[PDB]
């Protein structure tokens, strides 16, 4: 029902003025909510990992991908809900965070692009959809055009996206140059014995992966993720992660990969140490985004990992999502604002956040504890079940470099809290306006999920056991 | 039935609004102001709370009570740090001593008893 | 142009509470002594004396105890003996 | 400055003044300091390794030299 | 009341139900205390031999004294794990 | 219906005490005090005749996410006790209002924050001893750490940033290496349980490396030699109750963990590997206790004192003998008594009076506070390990058990009685003697509450010192339950 | 038990309004009617999720 | 009574263990074509591109 939304709504936006831009996004917010609520029951379409191949050996719908298919709608409700609702009713928050005319169109185009990867059996549908989401992120970076860093980052993202376009296409071309298929029934543990399809599927993997921030190709996504405005990055550091990683975990095309393991080690190492000497918050946050995809590279190596993947996805797409919205709240209390597109940069600027409220701080504190695996949190059991999959198949040195990465990570995650609870010398006593209710209520929801998410630890394991097998 | 006073508590803040700060109230090293204030300090001791009465009421009454008791706590202890204040008698027991000598210590003694006889 | 909203009315923080009178006349020499002490590691370096200490207690002393413990592992059995019985197991 | 470890503690300090240590017990008592209990005037720059030159430091007998007195004891 | 629950071996009790396993652990435990009480009682008697004897305790209760010193290595807590975690004749 | 309505009433009572009173400092004490009577009535109906775990319940089951469950299939979180598990709860609950008492006239800044935090970390370490699964024991083994980190960073003395960092850093370091072995045994056995595992064995080479995980977890948490990095400089900037609850509870919690986790399924590897323990154990006694003698900060001496007992405790743990286990428990409960009273000596009384914890300011304290000086000295004498205080009663049994397992390591271990005394009396006489220092105005004496905490803690040492058998009616199972001398 | 699960899910919703007020710098009880709405919706998820889990278990029972 | 309670609990946990270990075997079990790909079209036989087809291509 994405296309059924899009074809109506672009007619609707074209027939609309410029002041309706909040209300269209409010409509799409409620729309995606009702898509999830009124049609949730399609998990009943299987009972024993019963997998459908739809549109004739082209799409693949299954037990697994239905989850990510729900997840992207769930996060898009939040992202849309940022736009459509004011933060405050101020002059500042209407010359900041005012969406463009075409923006909400480009999101559902991107969600079409993201879903047509995870549901794709064919390499051709893969290629069309990665071009689709690449063009999506090209525009969504370049749409806030009157910022020099925005256009510079759009070009920067563009050329590496073009290299990975041609590299994935060359991998598909080479796989076709040795085989007359494009699907993945042609692997089936028999050609792997007798044909060197290692290097070709490895080169497929690398080309798919280097749109993430995989550490040979390291600095450029980080330069994007700071040169973007503070709003767009909370969308574009999430969707290209969980789209293609759900593809790559769905089809384990590189098992016992010598290449992916070494790159996973180097990913965790340079992300953890790259988070260290940095005072720009978008940097720090993007390196967190790197190391968590570092864990994703570990989950790429295994065989039959649909638990630890999906659980760490719904971990990450809540916690990583929510810490942005916390520092989106935090820019009201700061004392210096530059850069209309990108108000906070320096982590120094939220120096006295606890003498503003205790509760945004506590909510920030538990989610930054959620990145480091603090055991009563939902963020913990992700790393726990990763390691229950790691030593399941003997990635021993990978496990100990995971521990090194977790400690060196948790050093810089606490740097936020080192800043956040200190003296400020100029404390708030009375603000006139409040924060718009249900916008903040979403953050309350997303944080009670993280704190009280070990409640449904048992029931998600039962749903895992019945449905996914 | 410890039901506290309403209108007196309304009138208490009317006195409080005219009062000088606690950081002033005893910086004068007589009783032109001392005689009223060290009997205002008895209103911290006067014990009108309402055991059941606090349950049955509203947040404005609670906030008004809280500001009252805060300033009464101030003027109770500040002139105690200077000098009712001009007295010297240790008969005021303390705050914590209710639920520790009557709960904590006898339960600890009971714990000692049970550890002896269970042996 | 971009300054935060006027509806803050922020006030200065207090520590909260009472100026206790200073019951201590601090010695600047004693204070800089202890502040020199508690951050010793920020100026620590390697010398010959450092190397002597870390030769002994980091390597040599545990190797001495390792020569004691593994060589004398389960030898002695001092439970109840007799005049003439062996004391060890080896 | 004085002892072996004292000269072996010199290159650590960066901003300490490096005074000469001297046992306060071996200062005379008839000078009138601030701390008559410790023979110490108030703003006195303390020694690096103070507590071997405190009054609370051990006694440090002064008649025989240490290395010399060791010979007398082993001779007995 | 002085109850007497039964003794259960660790041989042939099918180490899957917690009932028989825990009963066997407690049985081998409480019986070991019964074994300990022999040492305690003979000590209580041996000191009384020393009390009455004066000088001739050397020849009065030499057998009682070496009885104590023989019982000493074989009367102590020894753990139910050692018989539980292993099997002799294997 | 009724048990639900209890909480439904109590939260409303809580909201109205929030409304009328400003501080819930009274009602925090009121809850934590009733926790005694709760646990003591649980102690009354305790069956001493059962190694069997008595008060069992499950949380977070499938069939009941929120609450109690009675099923034939259970993946939840088990809870239950015996003895060993029990006394430390009893160590806890007679301690936790006291530190909650400990800051009564102290704070004067965000109190409803601070006392909630102090009570909350203790409620976590309550259920640490109720836990029965490796997951369940782990998941509140670091639920401490959030509200420990906040409690150190705010309310720190000075340079508390480094202190709060280290109490995260090294604890988290050992935390992960605990979790490694937890994951390995949770996929080999697929039972996190403190019940089933006595039935299970491992191969010797596997049992080697999982011990290598768990042991350098506890090497962090009970600080052996590559750790006690953090132990000085986490006490030395901690606020009062946090330092007290650390040295009274967290150390003995890891001491409980090596009894509970390691020993009963590490039977076949630890007989190889106790000399590896004993090298490090004797070393972290001798080296730390010698390092006490040149310490300028006042609280840091009591910190290294808290090392020097646990070094004795763990060799009695791994003594593989009877007296070592019982000595380890009585060392744990006695040090959890005597040590937070010493933090009342440095951070409790004195730091409120002068805000400076340097030793050299403080001499001649007897002349203006004699009835402080009494509580100075006899508490110090308890820290040495005089008899009639339980400290020597623990020391003697544990030194004896360590003498059993290897006699020469115990013969050099015995000098710790000297080495504990050297710094303690070197501190005590300098605090006691001489003229009252010129730096020092006469301040207020020991208050009623600060007499009162000391009155509880010293008598709690003396009860065990006159009779260590006051708690023997619990442990006598677990004195047997962890021996593998076949 | 279904009702005991519902009580916990509605308690989660009560915490949602409780947290949201504290970011809005409101008091604890500011807009009480919202505690009803959050009291339903999260409880509604506990309606759905437990109805999932019921429907899970029987499937396993039909494979024996 | 307490031993009966623990009999129930330990048997519940062994039911849990022998639940999960079996479910792990249920993961790594060889899946049929009907579950793995489309349920209908039970053969994988492609037989595609039928306009210029030649009699004799099946084998």
């Amino acid at each position: 029902m994405l296309i059924l939304a899009i074809i109506s709504l672009i007619t609707f936006v074209s027939m609309s003025k410029l002041s309706d831009n909040r209300a269209i996004i409010r409509l799409i917010n409620i729309y995606l909510i009702l898509v999830l609520v009124l049609d949730s029951f399609l998990y009943l379409l299987f009972l024993n990992n019963q997998t459908y191949t739809v549109m004739g050996e082209l799409l693949i719908f299954n037990s697994f991908t239905f989850y990510i298919d729900m997840l992207i709608y769930f996060i898009m409700i939040v992202i849309s809900s940022l736009y459509g609702y004011n933060l405050y009713n101020n002059n500042l928050y209407k010359t900041l965070f005012e969406p463009k005319k075409e923006l909400i169109i480009l999101f559902l185009i991107n969600i079409l692009g993201a879903l047509l990867i995870v549901h794709s059996n064919d390499f051709i549908t893969l290629f069309v959809a990665i071009e689709l989401q690449s063009y999506s992120i090209y525009l969504i970076t370049a749409i806030y055009n009157s910022s020099y860093k925005a256009s510079k980052a759009s070009m920067l993202y563009f050329f590496m996206g073009g290299i990975l376009s041609i590299l994935i296409a060359y991998s598909i071309n080479t796989y076709y140059s040795v085989l007359n298929s494009y699907t993945l029934h042609s692997l089936d543990s028999l050609i792997i014995n007798t044909l060197d399809l290692n290097l070709i599927l490895i080169a497929l993997s690398l080309g798919l992966l280097f749109k993430i921030g995989i550490a040979p190709l390291h600095k450029w996504l980080i330069s994007i993720y700071e040169n973007t405005p503070i709003l767009i990055t909370i969308y574009i550091s999430l969707i290209p992660k969980i789209s293609i990683l759900s593809y790559l975990v769905l089809s384990n095309i590189s098992i016992n990969s010598l290449v992916i393991s070494i790159l996973a080690i180097l990913t965790l190492l340079v992300g953890s140490v790259g988070g260290l000497l940095q005072i720009k918050i978008k940097r720090l946050l993007a390196f967190s985004g790197l190391t968590n995809a570092g864990y994703m590279m570990l989950l790429l190596l295994l065989n039959n990992n649909e638990f630890s993947y999906l659980y760490y996805i719904t971990q990450y797409s809540i916690s990583h999502l929510a810490i942005f919205m916390i520092i989106i709240f935090s820019i009201y209390y700061i004392n210096y604002i530059n850069n209309q597109y990108n108000p906070i940069i320096y982590v120094n600027q939220l120096k006295g956040l606890i003498h503003d409220n205790a509760y945004l701080v506590l909510s920030m504190a538990i989610v930054v504890f959620s990145f480091i695996g603090i055991p009563p949190l939902l963020g913990f059991f992700g790393k726990l079940n990763i390691l229950m999959s790691i030593l399941n198949n003997g990635y021993y040195f990978i496990s100990i470099v995971l521990i090194v990465a977790s400690l060196i990570s948790a050093l810089y995650y606490l740097y936020l809290l080192n800043v956040s609870i200190q003296d400020k010398n100029n404390i708030l006593i009375n603000s006139n306006e409040t924060v718009s209710s249900v916008l903040s209520y979403i953050l309350s929801s997303l944080i009670i999920l993280i704190t009280f998410g070990f409640i449904y630890n048992s029931l998600i394991i039962d749903i895992f056991n019945v449905y996914f097998n | 039935l410890r039901a506290y006073n309403e209108e007196k508590e309304l009138a208490l803040k009317q006195r409080l609004s005219q009062l000088p700060p606690p950081g002033k109230a005893f910086v004068t090293a007589k009783e032109a102001e001392l005689a009223e204030l060290a009997e205002i300090a008895a209103l911290y001791k006067t014990d009108r709370v309402g055991i059941l009465d606090i349950l049955l009421l509203g947040n404005k009454h609670a906030r008004l009570y809280r500001d009252n008791t805060a300033l009464l706590k101030d003027y109770y202890y500040n002139g105690r740090r200077i000098l009712w204040e001009i007295k010297r008698e240790g008969a005021e027991k303390e705050d914590w001593v209710n639920q520790m000598y009557f709960l904590y210590a006898p339960s600890l003694i009971l714990l000692l008893i049970v550890m002896v006889y269970k042996s | 142009e971009l300054k935060p909203s006027s509806a803050i009315q922020r006030g200065p923080l207090n520590k909260g509470g009472w100026d206790a009178p200073h019951a201590l006349h601090n010695d600047g020499a004693i204070d800089r002594y202890a502040h020199w002490r508690t951050f010793y590691q920020e100026r620590f370096k390697y010398t010959r004396a450092t190397g002597k200490s870390t030769l002994i207690f980091l390597v040599a002393f545990p190797a001495l105890i390792g020569y004691v413990a593994y060589q004398s592992e389960g030898l002695f059995e001092f439970a109840g003996k007799r005049r003439g019985e062996s004391v060890t197991t080896r | 400055i004085r002892a072996s470890f004292d000269k072996a503690e010199e290159p650590m300090l960066g901003d300490y003044p490096d005074i000469d240590p001297f046992p306060a017990q071996l200062k005379n008592p008839y000078k009138k300091y601030d701390d008559q209990q410790d023979r110490r005037n108030l703003e006195e720059p303390l020694s690096v390794n103070d507590d071997l030159y405190d009054m609370w430091s051990p006694d440090r007998f002064t008649h025989f030299k240490n290395q010399d007195a060791l010979k007398y004891f082993i001779g007995f | 009341e002085h109850q007497r629950p039964e003794l259960v071996s660790f041989d042939d009790i099918n180490y899957n139900d917690h009932k028989k396993v825990r009963e066997a652990q407690e049985s081998y435990t409480r019986e070991q205390f019964i074994r300990l009480e022999a040492l305690k009682t003979v000590r209580k008697a041996l000191e009384k031999c020393y009390e009455e004897s004066g000088p001739n305790h050397f020849e009065d209760c030499k057998n009682l004294a070496e009885q104590y010193l023989d019982m000493l290595p074989t009367h102590r807590l020894q753990g139910y794990l050692g018989y539980q975690r292993n099997d002799p004749s294997k | 219906m009724f048990l639900t309505s209890i909480l439904l009433s109590s939260l409303y009572l809580f909201n109205r005490i929030l409304a009328w009173q400003g501080n819930v400092k009274h009602f925090y004490l009121f809850a934590s005090n009733l926790l005694l009577l709760f646990i003591v009535v649980l102690y009354i109906n305790f069956n001493t005749f059962s190694n069997s775990f008595q008060f069992n319940f499950e949380l977070f089951n499938s069939l009941n996410p929120f609450g109690l469950s009675n099923s034939d299939i259970s993946n939840g979180l088990l809870f239950g006790i015996d003895g060993l598990s029990l006394t430390f709860i009893l160590l806890t609950v007679l301690l936790i209002p006291l530190t909650l008492l400990g800051n009564w006239y102290n704070i004067n800044f965000n109190s409803n924050l601070y006392y909630t935090l102090v009570l909350a970390i203790g409620l976590v370490i309550l259920l640490n001893f109720w836990a029965l699964d490796y997951i369940s024991f782990y998941i509140l083994f670091e639920a401490t750490l959030p509200l420990l980190f906040i409690l150190i960073h705010i309310y720190g003395s000075s340079d508390s940033e480094r202190a709060s960092f280290y109490v995260l850093m090294f604890t988290l370091s050992g935390s992960l290496f605990m979790l490694l072995s937890i994951v390995v045994i949770s996929i080999v056995l697929n039972t996190t349980n403190f019940i089933n595992h006595n039935l299970f064995v491992l191969s010797l080479d596997l049992q080697t490396i999982i011990w290598l995980g768990l042991f350098i977890a506890i090497m962090v948490k009970t600080p052996l030699f590559p750790i006690h990095v953090w132990l000085p400089v986490v006490h030395s900037e901690s606020p009062l109750a946090g330092s007290m609850i650390l040295a009274g509870l967290i150390l003995k919690l890891a001491l409980y963990a090596i009894l509970r986790l390691l020993l009963p399924l590490l039977c076949e590897a630890q007989i190889l590997y106790t000399p590896m323990i004993y090298i490090i154990s004797l070393l972290t006694i001798i080296l730390t206790s010698l390092a006490t003698l040149r310490q300028i900060d006042l609280k840091v001496i009591i910190a290294y004192s808290s090392i020097s007992h646990m070094g004795i405790a763990i060799l009695g743990v791994c003594s593989n003998t009877s007296l070592g286990i019982y000595g380890s428990i009585v060392l744990g409960v006695a040090h959890g008594f005597v040590s937070p009273a010493l933090f009342l000596i440095v951070g409790g009384i004195l730091y409120d009076r002068y805000h400076i914890r340097i030793v050299n300011y403080y001499k001649g304290l007897t002349t203006y506070m004699p009835q402080l000086a009494t509580y100075i000295i006899i508490l110090s004498f308890a820290n040495i390990g005089t008899p009639l205080t339980g400290n020597f009663t623990g020391e003697f049994l544990s030194l004896q058990g360590g003498f059993i397992r290897n006699p020469i390591i115990g013969g050099i271990s015995c000098i710790s009685v000297l080495l504990a005394a050297i710094y303690q009396l070197k501190l005590t006489n300098k605090l006691t003697g001489g003229i009252s220092s010129i730096y020092m105005h006469r301040t207020n004496d020991v208050t009623i509450r600060e007499k009162f905490i000391m009155n509880i803690l010293i008598i709690s040492t003396l009860i065990i010192g006159i009779c260590p058998q006051i708690m023997y009616n619990l442990l006598y199972w677990t004195v047997n339950n962890y021996i593998y001398i076949i | 038990a279904l009702f005991t699960s519902l009580v916990g899910a509605s308690g989660l919703g009560f915490a949602t309004k409780f947290l949201s007020n504290k970011i809005r710098l409101k008091p604890a009880g500011y807009y009480p009617l919202g505690y009803v709405f959050s009291g339903v919706a999260w409880a509604g998820l506990g309606l759905v999720l437990h109805n999932v889990h019921q429907h899970s278990l029987e499937v396993l029972e039909k494979k024996k | 009574d307490i031993l009966n309670e623990e009999a129930k609990i330990v048997q519940a946990l062994n039911n849990q263990r022998e639940l999960t270990i079996k479910m792990h075997e249920l993961k790594r079990e060889e899946k049929d074509y009907a579950h793995s790909y489309s349920p209908l079209f039970s053969d994988p036989v492609p037989q595609g591109g039928s306009i210029g087809k030649a009699p004799g291509s099946s084998r």
